[PDB]
C-alpha cells in the first residue's frame, strides 16, 4: 500500500473535530417537559446548552429484545439523510410504560419487562437493563456530537482538499457520532471490511476502524486501514452474555475503541445522515443472529453450482483457452463447477460486450461448458466508456440515469475503460434499467448457465480521491454521494441479483459475487476479501476476514485461492486449496502478471494434494448445502468462531487459526510452510472428536499436536453430529446432484447424534414457490438411527437414496435391520473396526424422501 | 439334485459376493470390479465398446453423469441425457 493515497482521521476533517471531543459531562441534555409517549416510540426534545441547537430523541422498544434509538434535527435546514433499502420490513415494536420518574430521570420498562430503559435527563443518557444487570449506556462518555446544518454557501470544516481533489461541501459540518460502553465485555467483533484480527484491537494509540468502501491495491495486513466493504455491525461476548450494535449509517463512519469491572467503549462517528442504532440485547449469540437478521435478512440461497469450485484468472485469453481450461480439468480428474472470465472478455472494458477476436461465438463457448455441466462467470462492472458507439452508454447518458456533479453534467472518471461515467444505482429506476439489462435478448452471447461478478462497486474511480468518487457528486433525491457512499456497492449487487432472476421469468436463482458491500448484502449473493497477496500471512487472513464477515451475516464468504497478487510457491498454493476447500466461497484467481496456475501445471505430489482437497470439498456439498439452508432461513452463520459453539470456554474467544462449519466440522487448516504438525484446539466438557481421515477419537477440551503430510487437512467431526455426504466425486455438482448419500454419523459419549440435510433441484425458487425440497432430520439415540422429516411442507420428487451409513464410536451389532413404509423388514450387511470403533452399514437402499429407522441389535 | 452357480471373487481377491452384489450400484470390492457398469467404485473403470471403432475407458464417476464420455454414448443410459453415435 502506498497509506498516503488514503485519509487518516486527522485528515478526514469531520474525523478530526469528533475525535478531538474527549470524555466529559455532555453539553446534550433532554427536556423531560417535552416528552411524548405513545404506543410505538417515545420523543422528547434534546438540546446542546451552548449552542441552544434542538434535536429529537426517538426511543423504541422492540419485539425480539432489541432498541432502536434514533436521533434528528428538530428543524432542519434540509432533510438528513436515512438509509433506504437495507431494512427488509419496519421493525415490529414493543409498548414503553412508564414505571419511575423524577425531575432527571425516567424508567420505562419494555412491554411487560424484563428490559428496563433509564432515560436520564442531565447530562442526557440513556442505560439498558434486564432486570438488575447493566447490558449497555449509551452517551456515558459524553461523546454525542451532532453538527447541525449551518448557512450554505474550522479549518477544513466547509471547502476540504485532499492531495490534489477538491471538495465543495456545499452543507459544511453535519457529522453525528455517539458512544456505547458495555460493561463485562472484552472482546469485540465485527465492522468489516479490515485485514485484521477476528477480536478486535483497541484503537486509543492509532487510527479508529473506517468503514468507507475502496479500493486499496496491495492491501497490508493487521492494520485498520478501510477495505473494499462496510458493515457497521459490532458484535460483543462474554462468559455471560452477547450483544450487537447495528450503527444504521451509509456514510463514511469511524469507530473507536477502548477499554478499562472490565468494560469496553465503542464510538461511531459518521460524516452525515441521522444517528439510528439498533442494539440488540441477546442474551445468546444465536438471539443476536436472529435479531440482526429479522433488520436486515438473510443469506440468499446461493444455487448449488456456487458452492462448488470456480477457476479464475485475469484473463483467460479466449474460447480456445477457456475449452482447455474445462478439458485440463477432467483430463486430471479434477472437479470444477465455474470458469470465470475477467476485463479482457469484453470489447474494450465495454461490459454486457464480446472481443470479437477473443470470443466471437459466446453461445457456442456456453453450449460446450454446459454439455460439460458447468457454468461460466462474466465480469460486469459498473462503469461505463464514454463512448457514443456504446450502446449502453447511450441509453444511460439519454436518460439521465449517470451520477451527476454539481453542475448537472455527468460525472466523468478515468477508470479500466479511459473516460467512464458511473450509473447512480441509488435510482431505483436505474436499477430497474440494469436488471432489465441482463434479459437474454438485451446482454447479446448470454445463456442460463452465465453468472455474473460485480467489481470496483465500491465505486472504484481511478483518478479520484482515493480512487473513489467525489464527496460532493449527485445522486437521486439530491443526496450527496458522501451520504450514500457505503450503499453503491449493494445496490449494483442487488440490481445485477434482480437482472439474472427477471431473465429467467423469476424461476432462477441468481449468483453474484460482489467485491464491495453493506449491512443487507447477504440478501444478493457472494463477497471476497479482494486483492489479496500470494503470501503465507494472507493464507492466514482469510480466517479472521470471512469469520468477521459470517458473524454481521454475511455467510458467502471467501479470499482468492493463492492470491492475487505474485506466484504462491506450489507448497503455498497446495496450503490456500485446503484452506478454500473449507471457506464458503472457493474460487482460484490471480493477477495478469502471474504466471498460469491451473492445478495440473504443478508436479505431481502438488497435484495429488489439491485433487483430494476438491474431493473433500464436493463430498461435503450436501453438508454445505444445508448450512447454507440454515442461513437462509435462520440467519447463522455458516461458517463459524469457535466462541459461538463454545461462548463460555474464554480460552476460544481470540482463536483465528481454525473455525467451525455449524456444529458438526472443527477445521484447523496447515498455514504455515515446512509444517509438519499442528496444535488443535478441541473445545467442550464431555465433548468427542472424531479426526475424519483415521476415525481416531479425542476427549475435549484438549491441545492436539497433530502430525501434518502436504495432503492432510486436519478436521474433526463432533460428537454428536451427523454429516452428509455425495461419496461418488463427478466433475461438477450438477453431475452429483441426484446421487445417493452417505451419512457419517459421531455418536456422542450419550450415544447419541443428530444432523439435517436440504435437498432441491439445486438452482430454482421451487423450494419457497412451490414448497419443492426436503428438509431430512437424521437422528441417532440408544441402538437406532431415524430419518425423519424437518419441514413436512416441502415435498420432492428425487432419485436420491441412502446409500451407506458410517457410525464413528459404536460396538459390532449382531443384526442391522431396517424399518420404512412400503417396504418388509430389510437386513443389511455391514463391516466393523474394532480397532476404531467404525461400522459401516451397506446399501440402506432407502429414498432419502422416506421416513425410516435403522436398528443395531447386540 | 440342482448344483448352485459359484459366487463371484473381485479381480484383487479381497471378497466374495453373490451375483445380485455385482452392478448393484454399490461398492463391494477395493478394486472396484464389482461395478464395471455403474458409478458406484470411486477407482471403477466403465469400458466403451463403441462398436465399429477403438474402445476406450472411462473412469466409473463418467457413468450416468449426464455427459456424453464415450463416442457409442453407452455410459448415458439412465441419465436423461441421450447420447448420439459420434464414433466416426
Ligand atoms: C430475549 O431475552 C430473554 C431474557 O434475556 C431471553 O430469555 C432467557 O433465555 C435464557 C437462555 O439464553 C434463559 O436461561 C432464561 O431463563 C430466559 N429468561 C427469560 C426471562 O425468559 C429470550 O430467549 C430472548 N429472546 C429472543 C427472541 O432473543
Ligand atoms: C485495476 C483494474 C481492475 C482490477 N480488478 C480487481 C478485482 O478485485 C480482481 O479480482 C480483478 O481480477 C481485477 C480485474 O478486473
Ligand atoms: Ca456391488
Ligand atoms: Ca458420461
Amino acid at each position: 500500500v502506498d497509506r498516503s493515497n488514503f485519509k487518516t482521521c486527522d485528515e478526514s476533517s469531520f474525523c478530526k473535530r469528533q475525535r478531538s471531543i474527549r470524555p466529559g459531562l455532555s453539553p446534550y441534555r433532554a427536556l423531560l417537559d417535552t416528552l411524548q409517549l405513545g404506543p410505538d416510540a417515545l420523543t422528547v426534545h434534546l438540546i446542546h446548552e451552548v449552542t441552544k441547537v434542538l434535536l429529537v430523541l426517538e426511543l423504541q422498544g422492540l419485539q425480539k429484545n432489541m432498541t432502536r434509538i434514533r436521533i434528528d434535527e428538530l428543524e432542519p435546514r434540509r432533510p438528513r439523510y436515512r438509509v433506504p433499502d437495507v431494512l427488509v420490513a419496519d421493525p415490529p415494536t414493543a409498548r414503553l410504560s412508564v414505571s419511575g420518574r423524577d425531575d432527571n430521570s425516567v424508567e420505562l420498562t419494555v412491554a411487560e419487562g424484563p428490559y428496563k430503559i433509564i432515560l436520564t435527563a442531565q447530562p442526557f443518557r440513556l442505560d439498558l437493563l434486564e432486570d438488575r444487570s447493566l447490558l449497555l449506556s449509551v452517551n456515558a462518555r459524553g461523546l454525542m456530537a451532532f453538527e447541525h446544518q449551518r448557512a450554505p454557501r474550522e479549518p477544513g470544516a466547509w471547502e476540504e482538499t485532499f492531495k490534489t481533489h477538491s471538495d465543495s461541501k456545499p452543507y459544511g459540518p453535519t457529522s453525528v457520532g455517539l458512544d456505547f460502553s458495555l460493561p463485562g465485555m472484552e472482546h469485540v467483533y465485527g465492522i468489516p471490511e479490515h485485514a485484521d484480527s477476528l477480536r478486535l484491537k483497541v484503537t486509543e494509540g492509532g487510527e479508529p476502524y473506517r468503514l468507507y468502501n475502496l479500493d486499496v491495491f496491495q492491501y497490508e495486513l493487521n492494520n485498520p486501514m478501510a477495505l473494499y466493504g462496510s458493515v457497521p455491525v459490532l458484535l460483543a461476548h462474554s462468559f455471560h452474555r452477547d450483544l450487537g450494535i447495528f450503527w444504521l449509517n451509509a456514510a463514511e463512519t469511524w469507530v473507536d475503541i477502548s477499554s478499562n469491572t472490565p468494560q469496553t467503549d465503542i464510538r461511531w462517528m459518521s460524516e452525515s445522515g441521522i444517528i439510528d442504532v439498533f442494539l440488540m440485547l441477546g442474551p445468546s449469540v444465536f438471539d443476536v443472529f436472529r435479531q440482526y437478521a429479522s433488520l436486515t435478512g438473510t443469506q440468499a440461497l446461493p444455487p448449488l453450482f456456487s458452492l462448488g469450485y470456480h477457476q479464475s484468472r485475469w484473463n483467460y485469453r479466449d474460447e480456445a483457452d477457456v475449452l482447455e481450461v474445462d478439458q485440463g480439468f477432467d483430463d486430471h480428474n479434477m472437479p470444477c463447477d465455474v470458469i470465470w472470465l475477467d476485463i479482457e472478455h469484453a470489447d474494450g472494458k465495454r461490459y454486457f460486450t464480446w472481443d470479437p477476436t477473443r470470443f466471437p461465438q459466446p453461445l457456442n463457448m456456453l453450449e460446450h461448458l454446459a454439455s460439460k455441466r458447468r457454468k461460466l462467470v462474466a465480469i460486469v462492472d459498473p462503469h461505463i466508456k464514454v463512448d457514443s458507439g456504446y450502446r449502453v452508454h447511450e441509453e444511460l447518458r439519454n436518460h439521465g440515469l449517470y451520477v451527476k456533479t454539481r453542475d448537472g453534467s455527468d460525472y466523468e472518471g478515468w477508470c479500466w475503460p479511459g473516460s467512464a461515467s458511473y450509473p447512480d444505482f441509488t435510482n431505483p429506476r436505474m436499477r430497474a434499467w440494469w436488471s432489465n439489462m441482463f434479459s437474454f435478448d438485451n446482454y447479446e452471447g448470454s445463456a442460463p448457465n452465465l453468472y455474473v461478478w460485480n467489481d470496483m462497486n465500491e465505486p472504484s474511480v481511478f483518478n479520484g480521491p482515493e480512487v473513489t468518487m467525489l464527496k460532493d457528486a449527485v445522486h437521486y433525491g439530491g443526496w450527496e454521494h458522501r451520504d450514500i457512499h457505503n450503499i453503491y456497492g449493494l445496490y449494483v449487487h442487488m440490481a445485477t441479483a434482480d437482472g439474472l432472476i427477471q431473465r429467467s421469468g423469476g424461476i432462477e436463482r441468481p449468483f453474484v459475487l460482489s467485491r464491495a458491500f453493506f449491512s443487507g448484502s447477504q440478501r444478493f449473493g457472494a463477497v471476497w476479501t479482494g486483492d489479496n497477496t500470494a503470501e503465507w500471512d494472507h493464507l492466514k487472513i482469510s480466517i479472521p476476514m470471512c469469520l468477521s464477515l459470517a458473524l454481521v451475516g454475511l455467510s458467502f464468504c471467501g479470499a482468492d485461492v493463492g492470491g492475487f497478487f505474485k506466484n504462491p510457491e506450489p507448497e503455498l498454493l497446495v496450503r490456500w486449496y485446503q484452506m478454500g476447500a473449507y471457506q464458503p466461497f472457493f474460487r482460484a484467481h490471480a493477477h495478469l502478471d502471474t504466471g498460469r496456475r491451473e492445478p495440473w501445471l504443478l508436479a505431481s505430489q502438488y497435484q495429488d494434494a489439491i485433487r483430494d482437497a476438491l474431493f473433500q470439498r464436493y463430498s461435503l456439498l450436501p453438508f454445505w448445502y444445508t448450512l447454507f439452508y440454515q442461513a437462509h432461513k435462520e440467519g447463522f452463520p455458516v461458517m463459524r468462531p469457535l466462541w459461538v459453539q463454545y461462548p463460555e470456554d474464554m480460552s476460544t474467544f481470540s482463536i483465528e487459526d481454525q473455525f467451525m462449519l455449524g456444529d458438526a466440522l472443527l477445521i484447523h487448516p496447515v498455514s504455515d510452510a515446512g509444517a509438519h504438525g499442528v496444535q488443535v484446539y478441541l473445545p467442550g466438557q464431555e465433548e468427542v472428536w472424531y479426526d475424519i481421515q483415521s476415525y481416531q477419537k479425542h476427549h475435549g477440551p484438549q491441545t492436539l499436536y497433530l502430525p501434518v503430510t502436504l495432503s492432510s487437512i486436519p478436521v474433526f467431526q463432533r460428537g454428536g453430529t451427523i454429516v452428509p455426504r455425495w461419496m461418488r466425486v463427478r466433475r461438477s455438482s450438477d453431475c452429483m446432484k441426484d446421487d445417493p448419500i452417505t451419512l457419517f454419523v459421531a455418536l456422542s459419549p450419550q450415544g447419541t447424534a443428530q444432523g439435517e440435510l436440504f435437498l432441491d433441484d439445486g438452482h430454482t425458487f421451487n423450494y419457497q414457490t412451490r414448497h419443492e425440497f426436503l428438509l431430512r432430520r437424521f437422528s441417532f439415540s440408544g441402538s437406532t438411527l431415524v430419518s425423519s422429516s424437518a419441514d413436512p411442507k416441502g415435498h420432492l420428487e428425487t432419485p436420491i437414496w441412502i446409500e451407506r451409513v458410517v457410525i464413528m464410536g459404536a460396538g459390532k451389532p449382531a443384526a442391522v435391520v431396517l424399518q420404512t413404509k412400503g417396504s418388509p423388514e430389510s437386513r443389511l450387511s455391514f463391516q466393523h473396526d474394532p480397532e476404531t470403533s467404525v461400522l459401516i452399514l451397506r446399501k440402506p437402499g432407502v429414498s432419502v424422501a422416506s421416513d425410516w429407522s435403522i436398528h443395531l441389535r447386540a | 439334485f440342482y448344483e448352485e452357480s459359484k459366487p463371484f471373487t473381485c479381480l484383487d481377491g479381497t471378497a466374495t459376493i453373490p451375483f445380485d452384489q455385482v452392478n448393484d450400484d454399490y461398492c463391494d470390492c477395493k478394486d472396484g470390479s464389482d461395478e464395471p457398469g455403474t458409478a458406484a467404485c470411486p477407482n471403477g473403470s466403465f469400458h466403451c465398446t463403441n462398436t465399429g471403432y477403438k474402445p476406450l475407458y472411462i473412469l466409473s464417476s463418467r457413468v450416468n453423469d449426464g455427459v456424453c464420455d464415450c463416442c457409442d454414448g453407452t455410459d448415458e443410459y439412465n441419465s436423461g441425457t441421450v447420447c448420439e453415435n459420434t464414433c466416426r
